[PDB]
């Protein structure tokens, strides 16, 4: 019931849903091997809505794994966790997209939609009720990036009424991993912006500096990197899929955040992060879960708060507390923080509460800032790709291969007003 | 499942090739005879399969003095390439470029073709070209040209790297240098998407200095140069925390269309004695690797300033460290990139340490980094060529030579007004303008 | 309820502290592995003033070692009793201030005083009033003075209505320890009688002299001589840590001994001060405690009751007693003693009883007197600090990093002024 | 965490280090070889780890001669320091000032820079320099000046100890030593925070009659020196119940910016035989290193007076006896400080006590005590030294050599003012002034 259709692009699509599939596994009680091994039936009370049944008790995940270069692939299959996904699932191009966005929207665009789309429209049939699509992809590769667009605009006039996260890896101020990024992130941006319902923006340095910190890691590799954001990523859904005290869904979360059809650019961050030797000398209670919460140093995309003002905040606890100390700490949050909070939203918090601690936890949270401080992110953004541009540098390539000069100017144009309207509603009275 | 086709010509090619595909086998562990005591794919990018146990490789031996391929028919790896693909002439083009590219060039040029079209047709998914020739022999310039042209005409849009020996500004060996580089950078310049340069003596400082070496032979230079290509390609052959392919190289270091001449690097180059008391940490082999005494190429970049670069960790590297490295490099002042990029790294990591040539003067390293810089250090050297070639032009010098072998002094002409447009395009470009 | 945070600076703060925490853990009964090991239950009846319960009944303690250099904290981290504080606090720089005041309030000081300002906020958020703040520092060094006048501004303007007590270290008549002591102790008091409440001088010395005659210690090392100071600055506090007769504070004591906002320099003494062999030849009894801390040996300032009057006096008794036996020997004391008290304070006497005895002792007190001879020790201070600055000698290294010739002036004529009153009101009539 | 370089230079800073370098490995109980057979860091200030067991030491050795550098080479330190670290010239500046500061010390100041910067940027906590350089020869005083004035731009402010040589009064291997001494002092003067001086002849004394010695050879001596060294750095490598740091000796003992030029002192330093002989108290090695016999400067401390002292116990000292032993000294009328000093002392307290390197002369003792005494008496070795001076240059002897070689004879009139200017101020305020 309220089926969800989990979409991999890129390669960082492919190793996050790596760990994402290894995160949801233990949650129900599912064996490698793809056999229930677990004891509670609540598990089994709604396990439809990632999982599928099959014959002889089996479980397989409605997960869609798709990427233009073949590399990733042969790691995922020969690797652990590759007995029980899907063999039809396993889509793969033959050369990657080469970190050009035209490689991967005209060229090999093409031929390798149109093979996606039949296994979509397949799985969807199969599903009893769908609820939304949940895509993960990167906004600095060529495929993640470039594909993903095409990807969701092809479903996008397939099912008109329904809702889908994009849970993205927005680009980095500090460190840039690929060169051209700007003309990749423009683009993609423009497009996502048009046809898109929410999107969780995520950064890597910041989740870098969460670890190596508060952590204390000192070689914090994508393996750790990675499991952090499959925990906040497991925290958003399981509202809908495990029992709880307050329920919410994904369409709960995408009316109380987006107040603007162009405003949807979120912020995630979860709590508590403690290291194996520090954590009994902290008591794990309500008070300080919800101040570890709401400081700039534990927040997974890097852009300080305290610069801008939070528009809309969610808070998706997990374990066993009260009502009366949840929201008597947003009582204190909200009186001693009221200078950070936009006037013309009273009440702005949204709460909701689950039964089912995450393993190994007494309880936890996760939280959601719609904020004005991207708008600091896009600005730079854009500072980057006009100078750039204005130069014609790299450009021979994402004309010789489809596009011309119109759309480099519209997607600045929508970009430059996205960020006017942003502010003046920030500076509204 | 992506197959990539390497093309050698002349003296240099064979004797480098000879030294990469010493490597390549020692990769993927392939006894010499084609046997075999992250395995298991990987060796089919490369080394395609026969139905027994043997590996051949996707090689294609070509020159006109058949002293060279003789050589390798009876060296050690007799029994790995295809005796069909060693292609041999009968004379050499004799450092005269119009011979090997319009006399006898041409004579030998559609058995080549004929090798090439039924070594791609029995691949499913040719990817692009690596060509390893020199710059100032005969052959190696005379057939380069002719082989990209031919190439270029019936592969439409594919990549092609070129792993060229850059003449050097005091080292000599040759004495129509300037004549037979001019003529080919100008031929070639339309067709090449990415040319990497090598300085002969660069590596015999590097050897001299770094490695301490005082006999440093051709096989010592060979099995450096060898290092970085392997590396380059590893990223294709071995699967990596951040896998980068050949067209991703091919995008992230061409800004322009002309101004397509990167360089190569490779480090840590430290010798056996001095591998106890070093650390070997990421944080200063990215250092090291940056320092301008360990550039392979005979320019100093502190002369000029880069434009893009491209990183390559393999081994036990952590992307944390790695993204730490680059951050200091970046707000360093020595280090100076082009206003129009502000971000100017591409970054790409693989699980597999390098493996050690036994007997080789380098020792094992559990990581390793290649740099490709492209940069305007570089243009300085376009110059200095220029300028040899414009002083023995002259006075119509050999050119008695040339112009009775099929060729005319108005292609003198156009090579050389070619040759002050590339330079004034890379000096425009790389110098600032308002605006 | 009413919890006080505890603060360490400089070495001598962390050495008294690492003994400070030796006695408070007996007294409450706790295992060096943090773990509760009492009987009585009327220990766990406060313990959250300086304690914080975790969980698993684990007890962390409220306190914040912070020093410029890494070399005192290794010891403690390293050696025992360090496996129960919370690492989070475990603060330390990287060089230390090398006995030089700008090196510890304006260059070096800086980088570190955020560091440990935030953790003194986030300290005790779950500690729910705060009763003050306990400093342990020493007036001599770089970085125990330097910048524990630096938090003592900074920890002011955050919690302006709150008392603080700063257990300083004063420096000695007879050997100095260091060569530049005047102009890092005068640059340091202009600061701390502008910012504090009440402090606490103690010298060395006479700690010295009192471990040789009283003692029978021919060789008493720093182990040995922080001890005595320990007991004392828990006789301090055990008012609000266990229950009494007639009960006190820190706010208790900070009135009755302050009737001026500058004159505010205390002076301790502990008793009984009994050797092993010749503790069977004396009758533990109040007739001689009260005896004892008035004669002018077993005092741990080394000054001289005899040339000054005393203006208040404490008296913390501790064990069990009758208030008659204590309030017979203060009327035996004030009429054969009277020409020692300041004539215009009647009364100058404050008792406080409390009813659990010190360990391996019937009864124990605690005398604290805002006594009149402290003026000759600032005499003498100022009298160093005069002979050195006419010649400017050690001057060139403190302007060299922050300061000027103007500021010396004004610490030296606010020093003077200061013991002009100290004196003025002496001689008032 | 803690880290500071050091510098060895001319043929002095080479044999002196060759057995201070020897005591480290001793104290952290680190082979020669490398291997292991108050201990957990500790080494990490002087020995930078290897990823493996090995432990190079961070120094840096150069020389402009190879004659003593290859007797470290082949000595049996050998594997310990780092092989490119050895840096040597071709020749010597034969006790030539202009040689080694001017025409030959130029050419090789940049590849000892080179190694420096590497090093430094190695570490993550450094404070300052050691430098272990001598005054009379040419390389050990001409080229020292010159990496003072390379150091000092590179590193604003840190601290700067050079552990000098101090030119004998008497006792004189070379002929042109008042040129040389004048020159480096007036030089390095406004770039050195704190200069130990060291006399060869008061060593000897020292040697001859405390420790009873007549064969005390360099080595000999050597050993004696590598102990105050050693303890002065005591307080970074061990813990103790009172720290002093780099900073703290150097803003304890500098009263004025000129008069930074302290002497060392070393108690106790007696025999194996006289060890039983002796009680070895605290109140009395303390009383032992104020005697005048005992001061490692030739110059009687009666002469003059002290301005500031600093004392280092370590191993089984508990404080009440040290500041009573002080207490003694301070009311002894032979002992006399300056009136604007009311205190004049400082002390320093550690756990571990010294350690014997095998076959020395110095018995094993569970105290030490280093006094270094910034005193007025060493004004008059200043003024012996520029009578020397003033002596020669009068008729200009000896000039040709240094004229010859890049000076001026101007430039020996401010170096001569320069020594006038310190005398006198040395004198002035530690005589008592007006008012
Ligand atoms: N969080 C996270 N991000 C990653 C990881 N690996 C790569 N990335 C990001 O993903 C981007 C890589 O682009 P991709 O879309 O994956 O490109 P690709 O899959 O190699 O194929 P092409 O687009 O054709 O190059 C980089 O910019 C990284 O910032 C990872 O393991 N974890
Ligand atoms: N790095 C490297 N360069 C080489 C080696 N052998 C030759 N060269 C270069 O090749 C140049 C000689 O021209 P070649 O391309 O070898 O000419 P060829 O192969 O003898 O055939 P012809 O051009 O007809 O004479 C010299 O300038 C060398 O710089 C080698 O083993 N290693
Ligand atoms: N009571 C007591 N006093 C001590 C002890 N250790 C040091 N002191 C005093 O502390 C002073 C030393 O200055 P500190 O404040 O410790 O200086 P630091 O912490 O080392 O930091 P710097 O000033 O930068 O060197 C001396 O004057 C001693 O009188 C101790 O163990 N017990
Ligand atoms: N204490 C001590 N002093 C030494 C030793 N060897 C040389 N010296 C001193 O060094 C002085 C000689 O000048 P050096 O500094 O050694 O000159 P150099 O290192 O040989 O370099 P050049 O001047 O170029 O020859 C003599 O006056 C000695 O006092 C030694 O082993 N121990
Ligand atoms: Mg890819
Ligand atoms: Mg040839
Ligand atoms: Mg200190
Ligand atoms: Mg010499």
């Amino acid at each position: 019931m309220r089926e969800i259709v989990h979409i991999q692009a890129g390669q960082c699509g492919n190793q996050i849903g790596a760990k994402f599939w290894e995160v949801i596994s233990d949650e129900h009680g599912i064996d490698p091997s793809g056999n229930y091994v677990g004891d509670s039936d609540l598990q089994l009370e709604r396990i439809s809505v990632y999982y599928n049944e099959a014959s002889s008790h089996k479980y397989v995940p409605r997960a869609i794994l798709v990427d233009l270069e073949p590399g990733t692939m042969d790691s995922v299959r020969s690797g652990a966790f590759g007995h029980l996904f899907r063999p039809d699932n396993f889509i793969f191009g033959q050369s990657g997209a080469g970190n050009n966005w035209a490689k991967g929207h005209y060229t090999e665009g093409a031929e390798l939609v149109d093979s996606v789309l039949d296994v979509v429209r397949k799985e969807c049939e199969n599903c009893d009720c769908l609820q939304g699509f949940q895509l993960t992809h990167s906004l600095g590769g060529g495929t993640g990036s470039g594909m993903g667009t095409l990807l969701i605009s092809k479903v996008r006039e397939e099912y008109p009424d329904r809702i889908m996260n994009t849970f993205s890896v927005v680009p980095s101020p500090k460190v840039s991993d690929t060169v051209v990024e700007p003309y990749n992130a423009t683009l993609s941006i423009h497009q996502l912006v048009e046809n898109t319902d929410e999107t969780y923006c995520i950064d890597n340095e910041a989740l870098y500096d969460i670890c190596f910190r508060t952590l204390k890691l000192a070689t914090p590799t994508y393996g750790d990197l990675n499991h952090l954001v499959s925990a906040t990523m497991s925290g958003v859904t399981t509202s809908l899929r495990f029992p709880g005290q307050l329920n919410a869904d994904l369409r709960k979360l995408a009316v109380n955040m987006v107040p603007f059809p162009r405003l949807h650019f979120f912020m995630p961050g979860f709590a508590p992060l403690t290291a194996r030797g520090s954590q009994q000398y902290r008591a794990l209670t309500v008070p300080e879960l919800t101040q570890q919460m709401f400081d700039a140093k534990n927040m997974m995309a890097a852009c300080d708060p305290r610069h801008g003002r939070y528009l809309t905040v969610a808070t998706v606890f997990r374990g066993r507390m009260s009502m009366k100390e949840v929201d008597e700490q947003m009582l204190a949050i909200q009186s001693k923080n009221s200078s950070y909070f936009v006037e013309w939203i009273p009440n702005n918090v949204k709460v909701a509460v689950c039964d089912i601690p995450p393993r190994g936890l007494k309880m936890s949270s996760t939280f959601i800032g719609n904020s004005t401080a991207i708008q600091e992110l896009f600005k730079r953004i854009s500072e980057q790709f006009t100078a750039m541009f204005r130069r014609k540098a790299f450009l021979h390539w994402y004309t010789g291969e489809g596009m011309d000069e119109m759309e480099f100017t519209e997607a600045e144009s929508n970009m430059n007003d996205l960020v006017s309207e942003y502010q003046q509603y920030q500076d509204a009275t | 499942m992506r197959e990539c086709i390497s093309i050698h010509v002349g003296q240099a090619g064979v004797q480098i090739g000879n030294a990469c595909w010493e490597l390549y086998c020692l990769e993927h562990g392939i006894q010499p005879d084609g046997q075999m005591p992250h395995h298991h794919d990987s060796f089919n990018t490369f080394f395609s399969e026969t139905g027994a146990g043997k590996h051949v490789p996707r090689a294609v031996f070509v020159d006109l003095e058949p002293t060279v391929i003789d050589e390798v028919r009876t060296g050690t790896y007799r029994q790995l390439f295809h005796p069909e693909q060693l292609i041999t002439g009968k004379e050499d083009a004799a450092n005269n470029y119009a011979r090997g590219h319009y006399t006898i060039g041409k004579e030998i040029i559609d058995l080549v073709l004929d090798r090439i079209r039924k070594l791609a047709d029995q691949c499913t998914g040719l990817q692009g070209f690596l060509v390893f020739h020199s710059f100032g022999g005969g052959t190696g310039s005379g057939f380069t040209s002719l082989l990209m042209e031919r190439l270029s005409v019936d592969y439409g849009k594919k990549s092609k790297l070129e792993f060229s020996i850059y003449p050097a500004p005091q080292v000599s060996t040759a004495v129509v240098e300037p004549y037979n580089s001019i003529l080919t950078t100008h031929t070639t310049l339309e067709h090449s998407d990415c040319a990497f340069m090598v300085d002969n003596e660069a590596i015999y400082d590097i050897c001299r200095r770094n490695l301490d070496i005082e006999r440093p032979t051709y096989t010592n230079l060979n099995r450096l140069i060898s290092q970085i290509v392997s590396s380059i390609t590893a990223s294709l052959r071995f699967d990596g925390a951040l896998n980068v392919d050949l067209t991703q190289f091919q995008t992230n270091l061409v800004p322009y269309p002309r101004i397509h001449f990167p360089l190569a690097t490779y480090a840590p180059v430290i010798s056996a004695e001095k591998a106890y008391h070093e650390q070997l940490s990421v944080a200063e082999i990215t250092n090291a690797c940056f320092e301008p005494a360990n550039q392979m190429v005979k320019c100093d970049p502190r002369h000029g300033k880069y434009m893009a670069c491209c990183l390559l960790y393999r081994g036990d590297v952590v992307p944390k460290d790695v993204n730490a490295a680059i951050a200091t490099i970046k707000t360093k002042r020595s280090i100076q990139f082009v206003d129009w990029c502000p971000t100017g790294f591409k970054v790409g990591i693989n699980y597999q340490p390098p493996t050690v040539v036994p007997g080789g003067d380098l020792a094992k390293v559990q990581r390793a980094v290649c740099m490709l810089s492209n940069t305007t250090a570089i243009a300085e050297a376009w110059a200095r060529l220029d300028h040899k070639f414009d002083l023995m032009y002259a006075k119509r010098a050999f050119v008695h030579w040339y112009v009775g072998e099929g060729m005319e002094e108005g292609e003198f002409s156009e090579a050389r007004e070619d040759m002050a447009a590339l330079e004034k395009d890379y000096e425009e470009v790389g110098v600032d303008s308002v605006e």
